[PDB]
Formats: C-alpha cells, sequence, structure tokens
C-alpha cells in the first residue's frame, strides 16, 4: 500500500476547483452562458 | 637515471612530493636501453606507494615510456598484467 | 571527492574533479604572464630591441638579450599552460567555461590532448573568446617570429638566470600560440548553455550556469548528483555592472565551494580608480600629449568608455578622438550591443523601446568613438595627434599597443594607462624601462575582493570550501593585512599547482524511482515510526535506476512475553526448561525445540518439517524488520 | 494523481488560444490570445469558467504566452487588469518587447474604426506588463517551490517558444505554434527528449509538405513578375513582424534584378521598430543573420514608403505591404475595398485568415463578400494564398512528436477536419494517445508517478556486484522523518528494537552410517541442482555461503539417530529447506 499513501498524500494537499468543471456535464460545459 | 630517480623517488615525501618528481621526469625523455631498469624502479614504488594518484601517475609515466624508439616491452608485460590484477 | 588543479593561476584555474562517474574540467585558463619574459613582438622592426645588448655567460648570447638590467628571451612570446600530463585528458568528459578570459588554452586541451568529451559556455562567452583568440592569432601571427631560443629553459642553466628568468616555473611545458585552424576547431566542440538551464551528463549529474555579473556571459556553475552539491564560483561581481547581478541563492546548501577568480590588487576600489583613469587621461590630453590605453578588446573597456563618454562633456574634450585599434573591435563594439537581454534590468529595459543598450553607438554615431582595425588602414589617414587610443594586448608583448609605445615612448608628453590587474606592470614595462613616457598604473578589477567573498561565504555557509593556496595567506606585496584572506569556521583547504585534493564529502543515499506497481505490493508497518520491506529486480538506464516489480528480524519478544503469549497458540504438550537470562521449550512430539537469547530468537526442527513452517510463521505475529 | 486539461479557446478553432491545465494542483494558463472577426463578447476567453467573481489570483498560480501575436497574447491586459490577475505571467524577452505594440495597433484600431465601449486602454496596457516575468531560452524558472517552466526555441516569429510544465515527475509541453523549417530570419524548432506525459501541439496546417522553400519562393515571384508585367499593383496584407521580414528580403532580392522600390506600408516608426527588434534580438534569428549581422546589416531596407498617398497613385508595379495582417480591419481593408483590377490589386495571403471576414474566404472564389457596397473580382486578380505563414505542416508535427516522445499527445489552434485527419495518422502511425478537445471541453489524463526514494550506496554497489550476470534486490524501506531512505537490513538496525530471528534447526538425521558419511558426506548436498549461490573454497572442508554452516559436531551426540544442525535464514531459505526435507527421512541406509 505505499502506493496509496504517497497518493493521498499529495491528494490531500490541492487547491480549488474551477467552477465550469464542477458545473460541467460529460466533461464538457457551455462557454459564453450569458450570450 | 636509474639509481637517481630511485633515491629520490625513496626520499620525497609519498602524496605530493613524489608526484611532482614523477611529472618532472615525465617531460624529458629515457634512453632505451635503460627503460627496464627505470620502469622496474617504477614498479617496486608502485608496489610500495599506498597513495591513488601516484600509483596512477606511475601508470601513466610506465605506459608513456613503453612508446619510447625501437625499446621491446615484451619483457614488462607480465609485471604490467600483475600489478593490473592486483590494483 | 577528486580535485585535480591543473593551474597555480588564481584567476586562471584548471581544476578537474574526479565527482561520481564524471571527471568534470572547471575552466581551461591560460597564464598569458610568461609572455613578460620574452621580448615584444613589434608590427614593425625597431632599431632599439633589435640592437640590445646580449646577455653574457661562462659558456647563450643571442638567446638572451638584457635592457636596462632585466633578461630578456629573444624569440616568440610563450604561454604556461595547464598541467596536462597529470591527469590523462582523454578521461575528461566535460568541460564548462565561466568566463572568455578563462575560455584561452582550449585548443590546447581539445585537439593536442586527445579530449574527445564536451564543451558548455554561455554565447556571449563564447563569443567573446572566440574574438579574443581571433585577435590573439593575429598578433602573434602577424609579424612570426622563430622558437630558437631553447638553452634557457635548462634545468640547471635557469638558476644562474637574474630574479624574473629564474623565478619562471613550468618553463619545459610553455608552448607557442596555437593556430587559427585548431582555435576554429576548438569551437565546434562547443554547446550553448543559458543561465539557469539544467544540462544532465549521463544521467548523473547535473550543471546549471548561473549568472556571476563579473562579465558578458559570465557564469558560475554548480555541480549536483541529487544529494551532493558542488559550486564553483569563478571571477564574479557584485557591483552595479552591466550583467545581472550574481545569482547568490543557488550557492546554498553546498557541500563544497571550490573558489577561484578573486581580484588582484584588492586594496583598489574601481570606481575611484576609473575616476582617476579619466582624470590623468584628460589631465595628459589637455596639455596636447597622447594617451595609449592597453586593454582587452571586450572586457573593462566598455564600462571605461562609457565613462569616458559621461567625463568628456563636462570636461570639454569633445574634440579629442577615441580611437580603438583591434582585428576584432568592430566585431567586438557589435557583440557588446546586440547581447541586451545578457544584461540587469535596468539595461535590459533598453530592448522594450528602441534602443541600443550600450551608449558607445551614440559615441560612433556623434563620431566620437572611432574603431579601426589595424593601423595601416583607414586610421593612418585619420589619425590626429592629441588623441587616446585603446588597442593592444595588456601584456605588452605584441599587438599595435607595441608599435604606439615604441613611438609615443620618447616624449614625456603622451602617456600610457594601464587598467587590466592581471599583468605586472613594472614587468610587462620592462623591455621598454628607459622611456620619458609617463606610465600610470590604475587597474580597474571588478571581482569580489575579501570583505564581499566573506559576507557570500557566510551568506551561503558552504560545509567545505576550496580555493587557492594565494588566499590563504595575506599577498607577499602587504604580508601584513590578514583582512586580505579568506576566513572560514572550517579550515577553507587550499590548493598549489599540480596537487591533488580529496574532498571529504564522500555520501551515501543515492536516489532511485521505485514504480507504481510496485509501490502498490509494497506495505509499510510500525516500530520505534513507519518501515516496510522491498524485494525486487534493479534496472539501470544512463545512470538512473528504476526498481521494477519481479538478515535481519525486530520486535518486542521478551521471556515472559514468550512463555505467556504463544504457549497454547495450536500444539500441546509444552515444557519450559528453566535456562539461565531465559527459557527453553521444546515439545515431546519429536524434540523441536525453541531457544531465545537476548534480543534474539530462533526455532529448531528434529526430524520434522511440516511444522516448522507454521512455527516459524506463530512467532512472526508480532515481528518486523527493524 | 491527474492532469486535467480544459482548452476554453482555440479547442477545435484557430484563434483566442487559451488553454487550462491542472497538473499536479498547479493550474497554469497556457495562452491568453484573443479571437479575430467576432465583433463583441467572444473577442476575448471565458473567464467565467475559472469562477467568476472572484480572485483569480488565488486560482492560477502562472500564466504563460507563447509569442506576441493576438491569437495568443491579445486578451491578456483585458484579462489581467479587467478581471484582477496579480499573478506572474512568463514570456520570453522579444514577446515581451513585441506584445504591447500589437496591443496598441488593436486598440488604435478599436478606439477608432469601432466601438471602444468594453475594451482597454494604453494606461491599462502598461499595467499588464507589470506583472511580467521575462524568461530566456532554457532557463529552467522555479515559478513556485515545485512547478518549473522551461521556453524551448519554436520558430514561428521572434521570441516565439514552447513552453514546458515539469512539476515533479509530471511533466506537460506546450508548443504554441511553430515551424520546424527554418525560414530566412528564423530557425528550426527544437526540444530535447522530455518525453512528457502530454504534449500539446498546433495543428493549423495538418496538409502535407508546402513544396519546400525554394519552390515556394520562385511561385510567390513568378506570380509578382506575373501582377507587375501588365503594370499591375500588388496589396499584401501582414501583421508587419512575422513573415513581413522574409517576403520583404525575398521581394529585394528579387527586385535586385530591375531595381524599382517597392512601398512597404507598416508604418515609419513600425518599420524602424521591426528593424530595431530584430537587430537586438540576434541571437533569437536565425544562423544565417548570426554569422552575417556583422559584415552586413540585411534589415537595413532600401525600400520603404510611408503612407496614404502611392496606393491611390498611377498603376504602376507599386507592391503595397499593408499594416494590419488578415484583411479583418485597418489600412488593409481601407485599400483593398478600392482596389481592384486583373493586373492590379493583387492580393496575395500568406496567413492563415481563421475566420475573419473578406480574408477567411481564400479557399473559395474572393468575389463574394458580405458588406455595404461590396465590390466584385476577376480571375486574373490575385486572390492566391501562399503558404509562406510560419507553421509546421504535417511532416513538421510528426517530426516533433518523435523528437519530444510524450506519452500522448493533445491537439489545437487548428480546423476540426485537419485535426481529426492529424489525430488518426498519429494513433495510426506512432501507436500513441492523441485527443481532440472541443472549447470548453475537459480532458484528463492518469499519471504514473515514481516514488522518489534513496538507496544507500553499498546496496546499491553489491546489487550489481553479486547480481551482473537471474538477480535480485532485498532490502527495507524506512520512511522515517517524512522521507523515504531504502537501506539494507544492517543499516536499518543503526537507523533506530532489535530482535532477531534465524534459522539453526538440528533435524535428526534418517541416515545411520560412519562419522565420515554422516559428517563429510551429507555436506556437499548444495552444489546438485541449485542454483544463485556464492561459491568460495576453503582447503579445512565446509560450505561457507552467507548465512549457512552444517559442519556441527560430532555425528550422534544425543541419545538417540544422527544428529546434524542445518542453518539458513530466509534469503537463502531455499537451501537449507531442501537440506532439512532430504534430511528428515531422504537419504535412507
Ligand atoms: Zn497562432
Ligand atoms: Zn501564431
Amino acid at each position: 500500500s505505499l502506493w496509496s499513501n504517497r497518493i493521498n498524500t499529495a491528494n490531500s494537499r490541492k487547491h480549488q476547483e474551477f467552477a465550469g468543471r464542477l458545473n460541467s456535464v460529460n466533461n464538457r460545459a457551455e462557454l459564453y452562458q450569458h450570450l | 637515471k636509474s639509481a637517481a630517480l630511485h633515491i629520490d623517488l625513496c626520499k620525497a615525501t609519498s602524496p605530493a612530493d613524489a608526484l611532482q618528481y614523477l611529472l618532472q621526469f615525465a617531460r624529458k625523455p629515457v634512453e632505451a636501453e635503460s627503460v627496464e631498469g627505470v620502469v622496474r624502479i617504477l614498479l617496486e614504488h608502485y608496489y610500495k606507494e599506498n597513495d591513488p594518484s601516484v600509483r596512477l601517475k606511475i601508470a601513466s609515466l610506465l605506459g608513456l615510456l613503453s612508446k619510447t624508439a625501437g625499446f621491446s616491452p615484451d619483457c614488462i608485460m607480465d609485471d604490467a598484467i600483475n600489478i593490473l590484477q592486483n590494483e | 571527492m577528486k580535485l585535480y588543479c591543473l593551474s597555480g593561476h588564481p584567476t586562471l584555474p584548471c581544476n578537474v574533479l574526479k565527482f561520481k562517474s564524471t571527471t568534470i574540467m572547471l575552466d581551461c585558463g591560460l597564464d598569458m604572464t610568461s609572455t613578460l619574459n620574452f621580448l615584444p613582438l613589434p608590427l614593425v622592426q625597431s632599431p632599439r630591441l633589435s640592437n640590445l645588448p646580449g646577455w653574457s655567460l661562462k659558456d647563450l648570447d643571442k638567446e638572451l638579450k638584457e635592457c636596462s638590467g632585466h633578461v630578456f628571451v629573444d624569440s616568440v612570446p610563450e604561454f604556461c599552460l595547464p598541467e596536462t600530463e597529470l591527469i590523462d585528458l582523454s578521461t575528461v568528459d566535460v568541460i564548462l567555461i565561466s568566463n572568455y578570459h578563462c575560455m584561452m588554452a582550449l585548443p590546447y586541451i581539445t585537439e593536442h590532448t586527445g579530449f574527445t568529451g564536451t564543451v558548455y559556455a554561455t554565447e556571449p562567452t563564447v563569443q567573446i573568446g572566440r574574438l579574443l583568440m581571433e585577435e590573439l592569432v593575429n598578433f602573434i601571427e602577424r609579424v612570426p617570429k622563430a622558437q630558437s631560443a631553447s638553452l634557457w629553459k635548462n634545468k640547471d642553466i635557469q638558476r644562474l638566470l637574474p630574479s624574473p628568468l629564474k623565478d619562471a616555473v613550468e618553463v619545459s611545458t610553455w608552448r607557442r600560440c596555437y593556430t587559427m585552424q585548431e582555435v576554429n576547431s576548438a569551437l565546434s566542440k562547443i554547446q550553448l548553455v543559458g543561465y539557469s538551464q539544467k544540462i544532465e551528463l549521463f544521467g548523473a549529474v547535473q550543471v546549471t550556469p548561473l549568472s556571476s555579473g563579473y562579465a558578458l556571459g559570465s557564469s558560475n556553475w554548480i555541480i549536483q548528483s541529487h544529494y551532493e552539491k558542488v559550486s564553483y564560483v569563478s571571477g564574479s561581481s557584485l557591483l552595479t555592472t552591466h550583467p545581472q547581478p550574481m545569482d547568490q541563492a543557488s550557492l546554498k546548501n553546498s557541500d563544497v565551494l571550490v573558489l577561484t577568480g578573486l581580484t588582484q590588487i584588492p586594496t583598489a576600489n574601481p570606481d575611484g580608480m576609473v575616476g582617476e583613469f579619466c582624470s590623468n587621461l584628460a589631465l595628459t590630453v589637455r596639455n596636447g600629449g597622447n594617451v595609449l590605453v592597453p586593454c582587452y578588446p571586450s572586457g573593462v573597456i566598455y564600462d571605461l568608455l562609457e565613462c569616458l563618454y559621461q567625463y568628456i562633456d563636462s570636461a570639454g574634450l569633445s574634440s579629442v578622438p577615441l580611437y580603438f585599434i583591434s582585428p576584432v573591435a568592430n566585431s567586438s563594439l557589435e557583440f557588446s550591443q546586440i547581447f541586451a537581454e545578457w544584461l540587469c534590468h535596468n539595461k535590459q529595459s533598453k530592448v522594450y523601446l528602441p534602443e541600443p543598450p550600450f551608449p558607445h553607438a551614440e559615441l560612433i554615431q556623434t563620431n566620437k568613438l572611432k574603431h579601426y582595425p589595424s593601423i595601416h588602414g583607414d586610421f593612418s589617414n585619420d589619425f590626429r595627434q592629441p588623441c587616446v587610443v585603446f588597442t593592444g594586448h595588456p601584456s605588452l608583448r605584441f599587438g599595435d599597443v607595441v608599435h604606439f609605445m615604441e613611438l609615443w615612448g620618447k616624449s614625456s608628453l603622451n602617456t600610457v594607462i594601464f587598467t587590466e590587474p592581471d599583468f605586472s606592470y613594472l614587468e610587462a614595462l620592462a623591455p621598454y624601462q628607459p622611456l620619458a613616457m609617463k606610465c600610470i598604473y590604475c587597474p580597474i578589477d571588478t571581482r569580489l575582493n575579501f570583505i564581499q567573498v566573506s559576507k557570500l561565504l557566510k551568506e551561503v555557509q558552504p560545509l567545505h570550501v576550496v580555493c587557492p593556496e594565494q588566499y590563504t595567506q595575506p599577498p607577499p606585496a602587504q604580508s601584513h593585512r590578514m583582512d586580505l584572506m579568506i576566513d572560514c569556521q572550517p579550515p577553507a583547504m587550499s590548493y598549489r599547482r599540480a596537487e591533488v585534493l580529496a574532498l571529504p564529502f564522500k555520501r551515501r543515499y543515492e536516489k532511485i524511482e521505485i514504480m507504481p506497481e510496485l509501490a502498490d505490493s509494497l506495505v509499510p508497518m510500525e516500530i520505534k515510526i513507519s518501515l516496510a520491506t522491498v524485494s525486487a529486480v534493479l534496472h539501470t538506464k544512463d545512470n538512473k535506476h528504476l526498481l521494477q516489480p519481479p538478515p535481519l528480524l525486530s520486535g518486542s519478544i521478551p521471556v515472559e512475553q514468550f512463555v505467556q503469549t504463544l504457549e497454547k497458540h495450536g500444539f500441546s504438550d509444552i515444557k519450559v526448561e528453566d535456562t539461565a537470562k531465559g527459557h527453553i521449550v521444546l515439545l515431546q512430539e519429536a524434540e523441536t525445540l525453541i531457544q531465545i537469547e537476548e534480543d534474539s530468537t530462533h526455532i529448531i526442527c528434529d526430524n520434522d518439517e511440516m511444522l516448522r513452517v507454521r512455527l516459524r510463521d506463530l512467532v512472526l505475529k508480532f515481528l518486523q524488520k527493524f | 494523481p491527474e492532469i486535467r486539461v480544459t482548452p476554453l479557446g482555440a479547442g477545435q478553432d484557430v484563434g483566442r488560444s487559451c488553454i487550462l491545465v491542472s497538473i499536479a494542483g498547479k493550474n497554469v494558463m497556457l495562452d491568453c490570445g484573443m479571437h479575430m472577426g467576432f465583433n463583441d463578447d467572444r473577442r476575448f476567453p471565458d473567464f467565467s469558467y475559472i469562477t467568476q467573481n472572484g480572485r483569480l489570483t488565488d486560482f492560477l498560480d502562472c500564466v504563460i504566452i507563447s509569442h506576441f501575436h493576438l491569437d495568443h497574447c491579445g486578451a491578456l491586459p483585458y484579462f489581467s487588469e479587467m478581471v484582477g490577475y496579480d499573478g506572474p505571467i512568463y514570456m520570453t524577452h522579444p514577446t515581451q518587447a513585441i506584445c504591447p505594440i500589437l496591443l496598441e495597433d488593436y486598440r488604435k484600431i478599436a478606439v477608432d474604426k469601432k466601438g471602444e465601449a468594453n475594451f482597454f486602454t494604453s494606461q491599462m496596457i502598461k499595467d499588464c506588463m507589470k506583472k511580467v516575468v521575462a524568461v530566456h531560452l532554457h532557463q529552467t524558472v522555479q515559478v513556485d517551490d515545485e512547478l518549473e517552466i522551461k521556453a524551448y526555441y519554436a520558430g514561428h516569429v521572434l521570441g516565439a517558444a514552447m513552453f514546458q510544465i515539469k512539476v515533479g515527475s509530471e511533466s506537460v509541453v506546450y508548443t504554441g505554434d511553430y515551424n520546424m523549417t527554418p525560414d530566412r530570419h528564423l530557425g528550426a524548432a527544437w526540444i530535447d527528449k522530455c518525453r512528457p506525459n502530454l504534449l500539446i501541439t498546433q495543428s493549423t496546417y495538418a496538409t502535407t509538405i508546402r513544396d519546400s522553400k525554394r519552390c515556394r519562393e520562385r511561385d510567390f515571384l513568378k506570380k509578382v513578375h506575373e501582377t507587375v508585367e501588365r503594370g499591375g499593383k500588388v496589396l499584401i496584407p501582414v501583421f508587419a513582424l512575422g513573415r513581413a521580414q522574409e517576403l520583404c528580403i525575398l521581394l529585394e532580392t528579387f527586385w535586385e534584378r530591375m531595381n524599382l522600390k517597392v512601398p512597404i506600408y507598416f508604418s515609419t516608426g513600425l518599420t524602424e521598430k521591426a528593424n530595431h527588434y530584430y537587430k537586438l534580438f540576434i541571437p533569437w534569428t536565425n544562423q544565417k543573420i548570426r554569422k552575417t549581422f556583422v559584415q552586413r546589416n540585411m534589415f537595413e531596407f532600401k525600400h520603404i514608403k510611408a503612407f496614404d498617398r502611392a496606393f491611390a497613385d498611377n498603376p504602376g508595379p507599386m507592391v503595397v505591404f499593408a499594416t494590419p495582417g488578415m484583411l479583418h480591419a485597418g489600412q488593409s481593408l481601407q485599400i483593398f475595398r478600392k482596389w481592384a483590377g486583373n493586373e492590379k490589386n493583387m492580393v496575395i495571403m500568406p496567413g492563415y485568415c481563421v475566420q475573419g471576414t473578406v480574408g477567411h474566404k481564400i479557399l473559395s472564389g474572393q468575389r463574394k463578400l458580405e458588406m455595404e457596397g461590396r465590390q466584385v473580382l476577376e480571375v486574373k486578380m490575385q486572390v492566391e494564398y501562399m503558404s509562406f505563414s510560419a507553421h509546421a505542416d504535417a511532416k513538421g508535427i510528426m517530426q516533433l512528436v518523435g523528437q519530444a516522445e510524450p506519452e500522448s499527445v493533445l491537439l489545437v489552434h487548428g480546423e476540426a477536419k485537419k485535426m481529426e485527419f492529424l489525430k488518426q495518422k498519429i494513433e495510426q502511425e506512432l501507436r500513441v494517445n492523441c485527443y481532440m478537445p472541443a472549447n470548453g471541453e475537459t480532458v484528463t489524463l492518469p499519471t504514473s508517478p515514481s516514488i522518489p526514494v534513496g538507496i544507500s550506496l553499498g546496496l546499491l554497489k553489491r546489487e550489481m556486484a553479486q547480481g551482473l550476470l537471474p538477480r535480485l534486490l532485498h532490502g527495507t524501506l524506512i520512511m522515517k522523518d517524512s522521507n523515504f531512505r531504502l537501506v539494507s537490513s544492517e543499516q536499518a538496525l543503526k537507523e533506530l528494537a532489535e530482535h532477531q530471528l534465524r534459522f539453526t534447526c538440528r533435524v535428526h538425521l534418517h541416515d545411520t552410517r560412519k562419522e565420515q558419511e554422516t559428517a563429510l558426506r551429507v555436506y556437499s548436498h548444495l552444489k546438485s541442482v541449485l542454483k544463485d549461490h556464492c561459491v568460495q573454497h576453503l582447503p579445512d572442508g565446509s560450505v561457507t555461503v552467507e548465512s549457512v554452516l552444517l559442519q556441527a559436531a560430532a555425528p550422534s551426540e544425543d541419545p538417540g539417530t544422527k544428529v546434524l544442525l542445518v542453518s539458513w535464514t530466509y534469503q537463502d531459505e531455499e537451501l537449507g529447506s531442501f537440506l532439512t526435507s532430504l534430511l528428515k527421512k531422504g537419504l535412507p541406509q
């Protein structure tokens, strides 16, 4: 499980997600929604 | 010279002074007939010497001497292969 | 771990370090001061030098010439090479060039010594070094002189000669100037590297050049093997120079800091000496005299040219011409101009709006600076008498400076101003001593002084420091200045010429990479801290180690716990024998036995094979591998 | 452990290049271009995708600009100043020098030739330039503690660079735009064997090689001579900083034969600035110029004109070089709209004309247009789309991919019809994955980062001391003090609970024979079939291979059958196990 602990350590220290990626569907997002 | 080089290498300090003397000796050429005695002395001091740089310089010098004129090096390859095995 | 130092000259080092699996050459360097023992090469055969009286000894006479007591050699100047025979240069894998000053002697190493490795340097360094070898070969081969002088090199003859000729060392190793074919061949074996560029050498070590701030393309090198780092600090400057300042930060965490290229004449402040040089030439020009400034075509000439451009306008000397005579003059000016991105933030900001970085383009535009390739061309038509001339080699042994010294040397009005400190201005001036010319020594060395290097050392904190032995003692001229020393908390070991230093930086724990496939099968434990066991196959490629997927044990098993816990874990009919400092347990099935020693255990089987594996596994309940 | 790439611009189009890369939690912007042809609200990339109404500096730690073209750096001032990104922006020195003037020219166009209600100003352009950090060629800068980027040579324009983005073992290479065939003033692109996890390449030209260099120059000059033979004028537009220099020098050398001046209608200030920038950045140019600039200055053009006058002059052989390229707006459209003729109004397009009106229809007849008071042309009127843009073709793209040797490839800055063909070619030829992301599509890849570990020198040397010629490496890894340090068992003991476990079993031998048979004959059972066991000879008589000893004592000390001590450890368990097995009952009388 040596590949488990280091991967968990790396993933634990990460940064905020993009809003579009959170709102994406099928890994694709509509751009310029206001138009 | 043979005896002069022998006594100079004996009296010189092992790490640096012997290296400097070998450096000086390598420049000047050696007559073909006298090659056997000087390489024998160099081999003896190679056995005595513990420093790696001095032994490296002795190897380089006694390889240089084998290119001197029509000297026949077939008499100095058994000791050479021996010290190579022991190195 | 090792360091072969092939040159005793401090500012022209040649060091090879047999560190890890590669032997890296740090700089080449060419001790040009040997030329001062020879008679100068004039552009036109002078009557004074030709008719010099030969020196007398009991024996020869035509080889040596005497001028005002000093004894010289009537032969082509020769250059003291680094020690090439100490270490077979065929084994050298890489050469790192820091400065164009240290770039010389490279043709010797690359051509004559059977070197088949690689050379790494920055592009301005390569171009300016090319210019320097161009002008050196041009000067030497312009009016060739024979090499008839060989008797004075004899060991028993050199002792009786006077001091400048007697104290010369490694005289038998001196060589004449390399030909231009060798220069072109050598520069073809070069790889251009930018600052902070990580160059991998056979997957073993990584070298990066770091800006030193001393010259255009000047670089310090750091060699590292991912655990042990060796920093090479060549000529560097922390002043307000044109190149981007020293990258001092990258030198931190250095096991060994080999330190060369420190300033000569440490007592001199370069700004004050620049001011003194300008004032002296202004005074000479105002009285109608000429000024001669022996200098390299691309070194400190630019800085003093800028200061002169600023000074003449206030001094009211715009009328006088500024001549710059060298075969590589226009090439020097153009190369200085185009390397704008190799400058500091103040001067590289001139690339945003359209403007050349250096101001001597304005000197040319207003026809203040006039550069020529030689004396015989348009210079002899445009020559005006109250002038200032930058030309020739600073050694005063070849180039147009010889002609100008022979021309203007008879009058007290003219002056010669020395700005390069690498040549003893009394010794370079020796073949012309009975002149009436006003000789001024105001060297301009922007390199690190001992206060600056002390501050840098305290900032960086290297574990061990390597420097020439000249810096571990005060200079002989002073001999009492403890401030002109390298003071370190470690003793700061030193070297002389042809000395081999066994560095103590030998360390274990080389890096290795483990792939996810094997890391999946590796599981850790707990001890007293985490620990695991690895059994795998080692794959090495290009000195990079990879762990591919295909005695000791530790724990807490005291005699009490041994007797109690595993008493009835599956077997029966077990007796305990009252042995000292432990207990002996054996079973009656086939006299199978278990014996424990202090902090140790082992299992005995007697005519039984099937139960032995389970016997071992029972003890492995709480036995790790720490 | 994933690399997530979301091109929200130039996904399946050319223009508005802006690619987001999340590699190890480090979110980098790969370009900040703008689109040409779009009137409003689509010129700039969609920055609402990055959690609008918030601070972009928190999300992005690095912004990279490939070169100074507007489809790669045009939206930079709007992005930075307006949306509030105060982080670093990386771009090469010529890119830094030439970027603000292009923005100033487009700002002039927007405030004069169009509306400027939602555009930026010169002061706001200068504000953006403050955050810029110049990066030299192959300068491995450390933008963050673990994130580092390296600029390579692209050869598209002066200062164009391919930016590697290496963090840990994971690395991403973004080529922006590039040309593998050197120009008359720019070299060829080069990149070492980076072998990254992903390689993002432009694909504006997935077509075959464009008939070398000499043939294209010959055809272009032949067309120029044909147009001017009948006294017609030529109206080639160009951005005045890219292929303008090559066309200028080529046409000047062609005019060395007849020696009639040619008007360069890019602004005299802009022409002087271009010459100065090209002479200050000689290292970025070709070795052709790098070696011959001292001998002569090729940029000192002997033919030039200022502006409006000779355009409305008599129908002569004058060839105009319009200041704005792509025929989207400006002097180019102003001249083109007022020009017509069989030999005259020769319109040669070196650029691509991605979506701009008028220019884009090179593949069409160029006689239809869409404008008020539109004009018509004739067949002799040049509408030739000469392939003079500094873009790598399909052969160049395959060459670059084979040179870098990436784990995966991604395509941007091209057309979908060309990019699908290029993807098919890459997958069928090099057996390497390729991707086809659209604008706003998120492409995610898995990573396999190796574990950085330190192995002791002694164990490493002993690895090949006995494993040089069937081998194995056994050791213990100590994850102590939050670092991984692989060592042998002895150094594991030395680190810091010791309790050794061994096997030294005394199997009651079934063989009942003489003392000599029991002691001096049994112990020679190693060399029968067993392997991977070291050999050391001793006169006395014993088998000492690692933790193995068999000559124990007298043959029968215990009052029973013969007793002999068999000893082994877990690494050499095979020999001891086989010996104990065949000594329990396998040696009968
Ligand atoms: Zn583009
Ligand atoms: Zn482009």
